């Protein structure tokens, strides 16, 4: 109640060489009508992108009902569907990874896990990895919170601490005379980027029996992931890059991300909002916010992000019609490599 | 038994570098936030920054680039890198009221007086206040002193060295037409009770005067 | 950058009466916002933390209320030692902000209405050597304010003239003022009645001497 800040430690090895670091916290909850105009503000504001606490436009779909004052379930509800303004969201842009390492800056954006009523943030920082010699503590605001970055060194030369010991991700032939396999953790953002090279659903539609026709006109761009907090960037999917393909088959198969709630009802709404008919799929739900309320429109090749707090947007794809796809996710893959 | 305790507080030329100092009693400064607040002579308190747990420092808008916030193990500072005549007030340290917030501040310091003046500073003069004699005498009489051109502030006046309290009216301070300040404190006691003595001391100076006052 | 704005600047409320106070937001503050008394001379308190939330020692007679963008702080029964400046402090968010307390309120208690003793001192024998002279006058234990006007030798005097009011007594809600005259020798052995009247609405109280007489 008067708790407000937090701890985000950062673990940084201590021998650094395209390689970034990420850090996250998630942030207890605070009511959804707080959030509008959120924005991360960071005392180390000299050195980070501009375009991060610019405007994304967002189409939110909230559910509403009315029922008896014990009853859980609704005696009736709606969706609405209205475009929102939202800064300081994890809606990284082409290459912005990429120009920040050598520009050195940093990335600060949160992701939101809302119900109805009420929004965990998560805040996350992704750093190069020539902030790690300096390690110098920073200061991030985000809303009613406070965040206080701590940088760890480990023990390791370049790897990542996994259950106390130093594994280096990864090979070929070297790997086939002897190898090991890490168990290791990951985040991805969604990068929308039109392109005939990110035509994302063309492999969606080669990795999974997914009838999904017509993929001209699905959302272009790939997903970025950090792995180990200490990786270059592995961009998702990559066919010939087997990290990248194991990245991908867990983004789609577990789009809300691997880690009470009741469910309402189905509903329908249309994203954008100046849709003539409905675009989206959804499930309202009652429950303590769980899963990321953030995710871009599968039916439009320019992205359109959606903001759904209280509903859990259609992320499988055995029919595209009016699906959607995360714009953060977490997890594990397995890698080669060693222990050092 | 917690609290706190400015240092540092002085009469100093504009754009003279000036470090305050904040000890703390009573609790690990280790696992609280602080936070400065300055407060001119008649005017409301102005927040000036917030120093984290983790050796960050938030400052106010208007604060930045005039004031640095730094912390040690046992203190908590306050740097005015270049001071102006708008600077002076008195500067206030406050512990969060709770360990990992930053959202209120309790307890206070009783706050630490910086003076900015080009003026050197001055002990004050002292004059006994007394009634015309050629009024005719009462059996309870009022008798005081008027401490005079002093700078900077505070100055203590007790009378008796303190032993006597009653019927006792310490004005507060005004700055004269200059940078001097001046006072004046009162007691009234019966004619018998004699005599009276004001002990009026200025820190600034090292200077300490009694004056005895008698009705003429 | 949150501001908060208080209304009014200055209340007057009668003792045993009931006084509010407003504290208002620019953006929402949600439940984090302050309540601090202070009196003069005297380091801030904190009376209420959150909304609503009173601090050990603080009586009952203390309450707040508001959330998001309204708040208000009332007093019912002011005391006497409730008399002082009262100011909201909001920890929602220091990001672009330039104060985190409002502007403040004082509060005015007001006692019972007591007419002012009235005492004028001459300059000692000291000051007039210096070359400058402070005639002291002096009003005791009133309420409400007065206004205090010096002239010399009936000329109504309109410079050099300091005054300085005690805070209200914590007991019995009154006043003290000390109102001083400065001149030179020259023109203070150039007259000859010095008269200190301290008006009260339409009653002025007022003491004289003659320079000649001490
Ligand atoms: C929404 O989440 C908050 C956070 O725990 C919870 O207190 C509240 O009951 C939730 N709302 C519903 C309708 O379950
Ligand atoms: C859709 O769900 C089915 C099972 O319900 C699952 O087998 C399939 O993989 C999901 N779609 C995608 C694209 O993973």
């Amino acid at each position: 109640s008067l708790r407000n800040v937090y701890d985000m430690k950062i673990e940084c090895p201590h021998t650094v060489s395209e390689n970034s670091v990420i850090g996250y916290v998630e942030l207890p909850p605070m009511p959804l009508a707080d959030t509008a105009q959120m924005v991360p503000e960071s005392s180390c504001s000299m050195d980070n992108h501009q375009s991060i606490n610019t405007i994304t436009k967002y189409t939110q779909v909230i559910w509403r009902g009315k029922a008896d004052p014990g009853q859980s379930s609704q005696n009736s509800f709606e969706t609405v569907s209205t475009e929102v303004d939202l800064k300081g969201t994890c809606v990284l842009k082409h290459k912005m990874v990429e120009e920040s390492y050598r520009s050195r800056k940093s990335i600060t954006c949160y992701d939101l896990s809302c119900n109805s009523t009420f929004c965990k943030p998560t805040l996350y920082m992704i750093v190069p990895i020539h902030a790690c010699n300096m390690m110098k503590s920073c200061l991030i605001a985000l809303g009613p919170y406070r965040v206080q970055v701590v940088y760890e060194r480990t023990y390791c030369m370049t790897g990542v601490l996994i259950e106390g010991k130093c594994f280096v991700p990864d090979v070929s032939i070297i790997k086939h005379g002897i190898f090991d396999i890490a168990s290791v953790h990951v985040v991805c953002f969604f990068v929308a980027v039109k392109g005939n090279t990110y035509k994302l659903f063309e492999q969606v539609k080669k990795s999974f029996e997914s009838t999904c026709n017509d993929t001209e006109n699905k959302v272009q761009g790939y997903y970025i992931c950090i792995v180990g907090g200490n990786s270059a960037p592995i961009y998702v999917p990559t066919l010939d890059d087997f990290r990248s393909m194991e990245a991908f088959t867990g983004i789609f198969k577990s789009p809300h991300g691997e880690d009470s709630y009741s469910i309402v009802g189905p509903a329908n709404a249309k994203v954008p909002h100046s849709a003539s008919s409905d675009t989206l799929s959804l499930i309202a739900y009652s429950g303590i916010p769980s899963y990321s309320s953030l995710s871009i429109l599968t039916s439009s090749t320019d992205a359109k992000h959606v903001f759904s707090p209280g509903l859990f947007p259609k992320l499988n794809h055995t029919n595209c019609d009016k699906s959607a796809i995360p714009l953060t996710w977490t997890g594990m893959i397995d890698l080669p490599g060693y222990y050092e | 038994g917690q609290s706190l305790e400015e240092s540092g507080g002085r009469l100093v030329t504009p754009g003279t570098p000036l470090t305050l100092t904040c000890t703390v009693s009573g609790f690990s400064l280790s696992n609280y936030n602080m936070q400065w607040v300055r407060q001119a002579p008649g005017k409301g308190l102005e927040w000036i920054g917030i120093v984290y747990t983790g050796g960050v420092a938030w400052y106010a808008r208007w604060a930045k680039g005039r004031f640095t916030i730094s912390r040690t193990s046992t203190t908590v500072d306050l740097k005015i890198t270049s001071p102006t005549t708008e600077d002076t007030a008195t500067y206030f340290c406050a512990r969060a009221y709770t360990s990992n917030s930053d959202i209120v501040f309790d307890p206070w310091g009783p706050g630490t007086l910086v003076t900015v003046s080009s003026g050197q500073p001055k002990a004050p003069s002292v004059f006994p206040l007394a009634p015309c004699c050629g009024d005719t005498p009462s059996s309870t009489v009022t008798l005081g002193c008027l401490v005079k051109g002093y700078l900077p502030e505070p100055v203590t006046v007790t009378w008796n060295s303190g032993t006597l309290t009653n019927g006792v009216r310490t004005f507060p301070s005004v700055r004269q037409s200059s940078g001097l300040y001046s006072l004046s404190s009162v007691v009234s006691v019966t004619s018998s009770s004699q005599p009276v003595t004001c002990n009026v001391a200025h820190p600034a100076t090292n200077t300490k005067v009694d004056k005895t006052v008698a009705p003429s | 950058g949150q501001v908060l704005t208080q209304t009014p600047a200055s209340v007057s409320a009668a003792v045993g009466g009931t006084v509010t106070i407003k504290c208002q937001a620019s953006q929402s503050v949600s439940t984090a916002l302050a309540w601090y008394q202070q009196k003069p001379g005297q380091r801030p308190k904190l009376l209420i933390y959150l909304a609503s939330t009173l601090t050990s020692g603080v009586p009952s007679r203390f309450k707040g209320s508001g959330s998001g963008t309204e708040f208000t702080l009332t007093i019912s029964g002011v005391e006497c030692d409730d008399a002082a400046t009262y100011y909201c402090q909001q920890g929602y968010s220091y990001s672009n902000v330039d104060n985190s307390f409002g502007g403040g309120t004082e509060v005015v208690v007001k006692g019972d209405p007591v007419a002012p003793s009235v005492l004028i001192f001459p300059p000692a024998a000291d000051q007039v050597a210096t070359g400058t002279v402070t005639i002291v006058c002096v009003a005791n234990k009133y309420f409400p304010d007065v206004t205090v006007t010096w002239e010399v030798d009936g000329t109504t005097q309109t410079t050099g003239i300091e005054n300085s009011k005690t805070p209200q007594n914590s007991a019995d809600c009154t006043y003290n003022l000390s109102s001083t005259l400065t001149l030179t020798s020259t023109q203070y052995n150039s007259h000859k009645e010095y008269t200190c009247k301290v008006t009260q609405g339409t009653t002025s109280v007022v003491q004289s001497f003659n320079r000649g007489d001490c």
